[PDB]
Parts: structure tokens; sequence; C-alpha cells
RNA sequence: CGCGGGGUGGAGCAGCCUGGUAGCUCGUCGGGCUCAUAACCCGAAGAUCGUCGGUUCAAAUCCGGCCCCCGCAACCA
RNA sequence: GGCCGCAAGGUUAAAACUCAAAUGAAUUGACGGGGGCCCGCACAAGCGGUGGAGCAUGUGGUUUAAUUCGAUGCAACGCGA
RNA sequence: CCCGCAGAAGAAGCACCGGCUAACUCCGUGCCAGCAGCCGCGGUAAUACGGAGGGUGCAAGCGUUAAUCGGAAUUACUGGGCGUAAAGCGCACGCAGGCGGUUUGUUAAGUCAGAUGUGAAAUCCCCGGGCUCAACCUGGGAACUGCAUCUGAUACUGGCAA
């Protein structure tokens, strides 16, 4: 069968957006136009600063963008150097005066995004993919998920028949709503094609809901 | 008949040191002695039971300079002699008149050891023998004759020896340029990193 | 200290209704040398998985063997399913003749000279079952002078 | 199985006929081309293989292969056949000797040169 | 920087050579034991094998890089 | 070929040629106009329809300079749109 | 056979590299050309067809074919089987033949032990010797598993007697 997205399904009562501003009918559009720009460029640029996820906040005159990342070290350089051409590059494609911040996640293997990543690198890198997923899955169960899935799709070392390949380890209840299922895709652009990864991992249970 | 081929190659293929060369210099620098010879040397296959066995069998041959007839001759005679037949087959290995001036350092390598033997540098007994695959036996003296005694070849490669570790089974004197093979040389004599059951095997299929 | 070497790996399937599942079957022996000797095998859906399980079978259900200065004592024959063995106690420096998965079961075991060979089926799997059965199946000098209340001055 | 049974009766070896019946214990044998063509190979693989009709110098007509990337051979050519059958050829059981008696070496091959009569280039 | 050796639960030690198997003692907790401590017995917890990689069906082990630690290294007026 | 038989035939008993399998037991599925058990608007019990008429709409076909392309058992045909 | 002369000077090839089986990549071709001992390979990324580079194995040889034994316990004496895989006559009676409960005596045929004669030399094997070594030649032994005759043993088998 088709399996519904466990972020969306999870928005509002276990997860949240990752825009989190109001606004009319009226600017509602451009709004999202935006903040496709916005979060387009700032992959594009820190695509080797492990960015985890933006974050983006509008007070009615302000546009605040909230970029998590594992290594800040990277992203922020020298003093303030990196994030001011940031900083004015994005208030310039927004059109509205900027405010960047960047919040540190001090567990980069336990975060769907950032192990998504790494394998698809890895996976360009030219590495087999099974090791790579199984040093994946290990990473996390090790630094303590209570689950974890990783699923890799399409011509797996260059087969000319496309595959599907899975490893789980610990539990990842999907039809657990209250569950915490951070989930992230991404995309290997080898050179025999696409190779898609999926990561799963269940963190916990919030039992208090919490939104 | 002999191969005249690289010698390192011969080194690269088998992994371990053959001594095919002097030894002045290291043989990590004189060549990537971990990496297997060609395109492919990266990649370490994984060897099977005939394998590893054919692998011990060409080591041996290598060290020595053996072809395929000879050595087969070699493990017939050892065979039919009494005795442990790997311990027999090493012994007539060392028995070989270029390994015995090799063994007293009347040569930098086996090649150059069989060189002059082949060319009439060699007396035993008071005979000049030509042959390399001449059986030496207890009690021989092994001499070097007066025409070659001026080759300074000889003493760079009695310099090296001195450097190599002795044999107890030789008794040599450097002045007089001349060793008496005291004995067959013993298993615990020989070097304890060949092994011998697999040439056994190998030839008893 | 126990030294073990894998003797077959083979791929098998079970067809299920959506296709066929393929697994693998991995055949193992490990030994002291000293004399204990003890066969493994295991299965799962990946070689590594099923060499592991095989290896751990084979750790435990050792058992031991009674042997005379690194080779048989008497001539040994030993029988299974198809399997059908015999083995000889060669003399010192002849080194261990036997085709393939008894030389593994032999070497790990840690016999240095016998004149094996298998007759009927040469299945791995029951030829190292019977050969380890054939190893089990052997007298010590001390062990017939003792079940038979002699010494072993009178048993030579 | 009863040694008195054996005794009345002993077992009698099989005697095993030869594959290659033509060749009468020889290593090769003449013959000349009777016809030369080509033929449809069996069931799970497709090409024209060429072959020979061959009268022996002993009387009999076999059928022969002809290895390598083409050949010279027509009608009354006498030629060279040793022993090997060809499998996905029902009935071909000889293959010619390329670089024999009134048979070309194959052209323009640097690899199997001695299985095909050809010599060493410079 | 030159050469060599080393890094394994918190500490002190095996396991490295032969690629498959994380062990021993102290320390911690609990129970029994002791009136209790102590001693003794039984359990339970604790490394990811310094780290980054490479090889391989599979790496504490094989190879390389980096990080450190130690020994050796010729220089202080 | 021999022997036996009125005959039908019986008995003794090859070779050339041809293939790389033929077979025995058992294992997991699928299937059976095999067997048992169970469920679902599956049937049965009911109500309202479609198939007839006109028109709306999609498809096939035919036509056209073009009638853009795709979906086309259930699970395409008021579908992408 | 020895001594002298000159100068690396005159002297390396063949098969193979998908598994069995030690040794891999690229290019050309596209169920064609072709390969093949078996299993198979080739329909557009061929480690299996051709060429190249690299490698592996032998080497003045290397491959192919033919032939015998081996592996083949696949004619099984050593050393197999016959309920369903090939294999118990449809069933019985019975001659020749094969086998023979138990005790004693006797014989000495089988059996065993010893001795004698012979079993040509060469070949095979062991210890030596001579060709510079080896092949080769050679001294002495061992062996030639056998046959015959004689002298003994009498447990078993056979004969004879009860
Ligand atoms: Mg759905
Ligand atoms: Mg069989
Ligand atoms: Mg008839
Ligand atoms: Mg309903
Ligand atoms: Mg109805
Ligand atoms: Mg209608
Ligand atoms: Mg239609
Ligand atoms: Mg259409
Ligand atoms: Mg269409
Ligand atoms: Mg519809
Ligand atoms: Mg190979
Ligand atoms: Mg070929
Ligand atoms: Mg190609
Ligand atoms: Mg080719
Ligand atoms: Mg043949
Ligand atoms: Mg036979
Ligand atoms: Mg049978
Ligand atoms: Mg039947
Ligand atoms: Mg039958
Ligand atoms: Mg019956
Ligand atoms: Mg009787
Ligand atoms: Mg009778
Ligand atoms: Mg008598
Ligand atoms: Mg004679
Ligand atoms: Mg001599
Ligand atoms: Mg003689
Ligand atoms: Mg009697
Ligand atoms: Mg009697």
């Amino acid at each position: 069968g088709q399996k519904v997205h466990p972020n969306g399904i999870r928005l509002g009562i276990v997860k949240p957006w990752n825009s989190t501003w109001f606004a009319n009918t009226k600017e509602f559009a451009d709004n999202l136009d935006s903040d496709f720009k916005v979060r387009q460029y700032l992959t594009k640029e820190l695509a080797k600063a492990s960015v985890s996820r933006i974050v983006i906040e509008r007070p009615a005159k302000s546009i605040r963008v909230t970029i998590h990342t594992a290594r800040p070290g990277i992203v922020i350089g020298k003093k303030g150097e990196d994030v001011e051409k940031l900083r004015k590059v994005v208030a310039d494609i927004a059109g509205v005066p900027a405010q960047i911040n960047i919040a540190e996640v001090r567990k980069p293997e336990l975060d769907a995004k950032l192990v998504a990543d790494s394998i698809t690198s890895q996976l360009e890198r030219r590495v087999m993919f099974r090791r790579a997923m199984k040093r994946a899955v290990q990473n996390a169960m090790r630094l303590g998920a209570k689950g974890i899935k990783v699923e890799v799709s399409g011509r797996l070392g260059g087969a000319e028949i496309a595959r599907t390949e899975w490893y789980r380890e610990g539990r990842v209840p999907l039809h657990t709503l209250r569950a915490d299922i951070d989930y992230n895709t991404s995309e290997a652009h080898t050179t025999y094609g696409v190779i898609g990864v999926k990561v799963w991992i269940f963190k916990g249970e919030i039992l208090g809901g919490m939104a | 008949a002999r191969y005249l081929g690289p010698k390192l190659k011969l080194s690269r293929r088998e992994g371990t040191d053959l001594f095919l060369k002097s030894g002045v210099r290291a043989i990590d620098t004189k060549c990537k002695i971990e990496q297997a010879p060609g395109q492919h040397g990266a990649r370490k296959p994984r060897l099977s039971d005939y394998g590893v066995q054919l692998r011990e069998k060409q080591k041996v041959r290598r060290i020595y300079g053996v072809l395929e007839r000879q050595f087969r001759n070699y493990y017939k005679e050892a065979a039919r002699l009494k005795g442990n037949t790997g311990e027999n087959l090493l012994a007539l290995l060392e028995g070989r008149l270029d390994n015995v001036v090799y063994r007293m350092g009347f040569g930098a390598t086996r090649a150059e050891a069989r060189q002059l033997v082949s060319h009439k540098a060699i007396m035993v007994n008071g005979r000049v023998v030509n042959i390399a695959s001449y059986q030496v036996s207890p009690n021989d003296v092994v001499s070097i004759r007066e025409k070659a005694k001026k080759q300074s070849r000889v003493k760079a490669a009695l310099e090296l020896a001195e450097q190599r570790e002795k044999p107890t089974w030789l008794e040599v004197d450097a002045g007089k340029m001349e060793g008496t093979f005291k004995r067959k040389p013993e298993r615990s004599d020989l070097s304890a990193d060949i092994n011998e059951h697999l040439i056994v095997e190998l030839y008893s299929k | 200290e126990l030294q073990e070497k894998l003797i077959a790996v083979n791929r098998v399937s079970k067809t299920v209704k959506g296709g066929r599942i393929f697994s693998f079957t991995a055949l193992t022996v490990v030994g002291d040398g000293n004399g204990r000797v003890g066969f493994g095998y295991g299965k799962a859906r990946e070689v590594p998985a099923a060499i592991q399980k095989a290896m751990e079978k084979a750790r435990r259900n050792m058992i031991n063997v009674a042997l005379n200065n690194g080779t048989l004592q008497h001539p040994v024959k030993g029988v299974h399913t198809g399997s059908r063995v015999f083995m000889q106690p060669a003399s010192e420096g002849t080194g261990i003749i036997a085709g393939g998965a008894m030389r593994a079961v032999l070497e790990v075991a840690g016999v240095h000279n016998v004149l094996a060979k298998a007759y009927g089926s040469t299945n791995p799997i029951n030829v190292v079952r019977a050969t380890i059965d054939g190893l089990e199946n052997m007298n010590s000098p001390e062990m017939v002078a003792a079940k038979r209340g002699k010494s072993v001055e009178e048993i030579l | 199985a009863t040694v008195n049974q054996l005794v009345r009766k002993p077992r009698a070896r099989k005697v095993a006929k030869s594959n290659v019946p033509a060749l009468e214990a020889c290593p090769q044998k003449r013959g000349v081309c009777t016809r030369v063509y080509t033929t449809t190979p069996k069931k799970p693989n497709s090409a024209l293989r060429k072959v020979c009709r061959v009268r022996l110098t002993n009387g009999f007509e076999v059928t022969s292969y002809i290895g390598g990337e083409g050949h010279n051979l027509q009608e009354h050519s006498v030629i060279l056949i040793r022993g090997g059958r060809v499998k996905d050829l029902p009935g071909v059981r000889y293959h010619t000797v390329r670089g024999a008696l009134d048979c070309s070496g194959v052209k323009d091959r640097k690899q199997a040169r001695s299985k095909y009569g050809v010599k060493r280039p410079k």
C-alpha cells in the first residue's frame, strides 16, 4: 500500500510547523513564494554545513530565520562574517529586514534529515549501500534511539533492475499518533540515476501532547 | 631455464621478502612490497585451498631458483628417501651448490652465486664444479679459485653475508675464501615461515 | 586459541506466495588443535549472520578426541546418511591427505598426518558429521586397557 | 555377489566404445571436402555454423566443423581432421585443423595462434 | 621535527599475531551473609576497543590518516 | 538367430543411433469441476435504479490540414482537465 | 678434457585468466561474428566472442588430438546392491553342484612350520661406486608373492570307523 507522510499526519499533535506566521489571503501566496526562495537559497549555500531544519517566523514587518544545524562553527565562520552575508542576501530575497538565528543539534546521529543526507553523500561517493545503511542504523541505536528504519531504492550498485532494501532495528510505530517519529528523505544523484533514501527515527512517545 | 624477469615482481606477488636482491637497501624502499603487481594489485582476492598450496610451492621455487621439472624430481627423491618428506625436500634444496655458495657468502644473491658457479669460480674438494644443482655432501670443502679471488663482487658479497645471520651448519673462512659443509641443515636451522605440508599435499594429490 | 574455518556456504529458497525467498546456510568447524573439534550449521537471510550463527553453534557442542602424537591411533571407519568414511593413522611427515570437508575437520581437530578417503556421497554436511562420528568412535590404548582390565604393556 | 556365483560366472568388464570411430585410434586423418555448407545449431543458441562433409582416406564420410572466423575451403579440397565434437551440432564429432594441408590459418589472429595455425607477426 | 612503542567499561590488566568468540581483578549497586561494619557468596550495572576513514561476507584485530600519550632525538646562556 | 506353440504368440536376448539427464523420498507455495470451517450489500429478503426516450458528458471508431498527448479488465471511459 | 682471445656480446617462446582452476580491466561487436572438456556464453555497459593492457602457469619447449590406467566403491575378491530409486524367477518338487548338529578314535588330503632344489640375466627396490652433477652405467644384496620334493605339527576343514 501507500503510506501517509509521518510528519504531515502528526502536525499539530506532536510535531510543530516549520513556517509559523499568520497571513491573510491577500499576502498568503507571496509569503509562500518568498519562504520557498529563502529555503532553497539557504540549502544551496549551506549544503556542506549539515543543515537540518530551516524555521521561518514572520513578525508583521520582519523575517526571522532559524537554521538548525549540526556544526554551527562552519556556518558562522569567522565572528559574524558568514551570518551577515547570509542575512543580507536573505533580506534582499524576502524584501524585508531579516534576522538569522542558529540552533545547534547536539546529536546529528538521531536527526533523520542529517542521517539521510550522510547516506546520500556516501552513496554519491560510491560506498556500498548496505555498509552505509548499517552504519547509520548502528550509530542511531547506539546513541539511543528507541527505533530506526532506513530504506534505499533504485538501481543499487548500478544494477539495471531497480530494488528497494530496508533495515529496521528497535520499534518504529507509524500508526501511533502520539509517537515521535522523525522522518525525512533525500536523493543521491549517482552516475546511474537517482537513488531515494528514507529514514524513520522513533525517539519516543510524548504523553503530555504539548502540541 | 632461469627466470629472467623482474625479481621484485615475484616478491610482491608472493607477499614476503624472497631475498632476490643483495639487501643493501630496504625492499620497501625499492618497491611497493605490500601491493601485488599489476593493474589490479591493490585488490586482495581471497585464496582457496589449492591457491594457498600453489602459492607456498611457488614461494619455495622462486626463493631457490628451481623450475617445475627439477623441483618435482626433488620431491620424488625426498619422498623416496626415508624420514620426513618435507624436511628431506628442504634438505636437498639446501644441498644445492648455488645455495651453499650463497650461504657461505660468495654471492650477494643466489643468482650471483649461480653466476659464479656457472662461470667456473668454484672448486669442490679441488675440483672445479660447473653445475648449480650439484648436491654438496657433508665434510666437503668449497673454495673460490685463484682466478676469481681477485673479483671485488666476492668481497662485497662477503661483507653482505657478514651483515646477514650466519648459518650454524657451515664453517666459512673469508681470508681463505673457503667453507666446509659440516652437516645437513636441520629444520630448526631453516626458516620457520616456510610451510612444507602444503607442498607435500599439493604433490600428493 | 580456537581455530575456525568456513567449509561451505549454500543458497536455499522457500518459494512463498509472493515469490521466492532466498537465504544462506553456513557450515563451519572450530577446534582447539589439541584434540577438541566441533562443527556448526547455521542459517540466516544474509551470509554474515549465517556464518556468525554457525560459529556460535560450532563453538558449542564440542567433543574430545584421543590423539596419538598428532595422528590417529588405529584405522577407523565412519558412516552417516550417504557418507562412508575411512581414515588411517599415517606416519609423521606425510601430511593430511583428505578430500575437502574431511581436510577442514581434521586440520582444525589437530591431526597432522592421516590417509583418508570418502566413499559414497560426498555431501559436505554428511561427510563432516560422519568424520566427527568416526573420530568419536576411536579409543586409545589406555581406554582399551582400562575397559579390558589389563595394563598397557599387556596390550601393546 | 556370492563368491560361488562369481566362480560360476565372473564380472564382465563394460567395454566403452570410442566417440570418434572414424579416426580409428589415430590422432588426425586426411580427407577430401565433399561439400562445404552451413547449418543451424541446436535449440538454446543460434548461428550459421560452417561444416564440411569429408570423405576420409579409409572410406568413411563424416561431417567436420570449421573453427575460426572465415575459411577458404571448397569442394575437392584436401583437409586434415581431428577429434572433438561441437555439442550443439547434431552429428558433428570432428574438427578441421587450421594451418594444415590445403587449409589456411585464420586471418588477423593475435591469440591462440597455435590453435588456429597463425604464424608469428613481426 | 627525527625514530620507536602505546591508546580496550571508572582504575589496573587479557584479548591483537592466526579476521568471526569483548575476558580477568579492583571499584559501584542490590540481595544474602554479619546485631552491624568488615570479610564471604550470589546476582545486576558499566568500553564501543582514542578518533577519521580504507579493505573484506564480516574488523578491538588487517591497512592508512588524524589526534593525543610515552620512550628515545641532537640545541641552550 | 534358436527353442516351444495349430495360431495368437511365449521364452532367450542385442547393436547402431540419441540425450545429459531419467528417477526415489520429502520440503515451501499456487491450483483442484477434493474435504471441513469462517467472513464481506456476496447471495437471499427489500427499496431505488441502469439497459428503452430526449439531452449533458467521456471513450472507441470514422472523418479531417489538425481533430494535441496520456489513462484503456476489475483497478480506463463527468479520468489528468 | 684443459688453457688463451674478444665482447653482454649470438640465444624466449607457448598456453591460459566466468566456475570447476592459479590469473581482470578497457575497446570493438549485438543470439551476428563466434567460443566451448562440462555447466553454459552472445539479443548494446560481454571479467566466457575478437583486439589491447595487465596478470597466471610451464619453459626450449608449449598447446591440441588420439590411446591406457586412475579418479570410477561406476563389474564391488579386497570393496555394492535388489519393499518404493535398475534389480527376488508366478509357485513348488528335485538331479548335478555348494554348504554340514555333537563325541571319540584314526589318516594327514586341505592347512601350518622347517629344510632342499628351482624361480635366467636385465628391469623394480635398498646400501654403495664411476662419468664435473643428473639422466646413464655399474658392484653387492633384497625381491621374484610361485612350483616341486623331503621332514615334522593335528586346532580347524576333508576322508574312514564307531
Ligand atoms: Mg493512500
Ligand atoms: Mg555416487
Ligand atoms: Mg524370437
Ligand atoms: Mg456494509
Ligand atoms: Mg439480488
Ligand atoms: Mg442509452
Ligand atoms: Mg471503447
Ligand atoms: Mg487519443
Ligand atoms: Mg494511446
Ligand atoms: Mg468516474
Ligand atoms: Mg580463481
Ligand atoms: Mg578461448
Ligand atoms: Mg562491451
Ligand atoms: Mg576473450
Ligand atoms: Mg584422453
Ligand atoms: Mg575399479
Ligand atoms: Mg549401487
Ligand atoms: Mg516405478
Ligand atoms: Mg523398481
Ligand atoms: Mg514372490
Ligand atoms: Mg562338523
Ligand atoms: Mg560334503
Ligand atoms: Mg598335508
Ligand atoms: Mg632375475
Ligand atoms: Mg657420484
Ligand atoms: Mg644393479
Ligand atoms: Mg582331522
Ligand atoms: Mg574329523
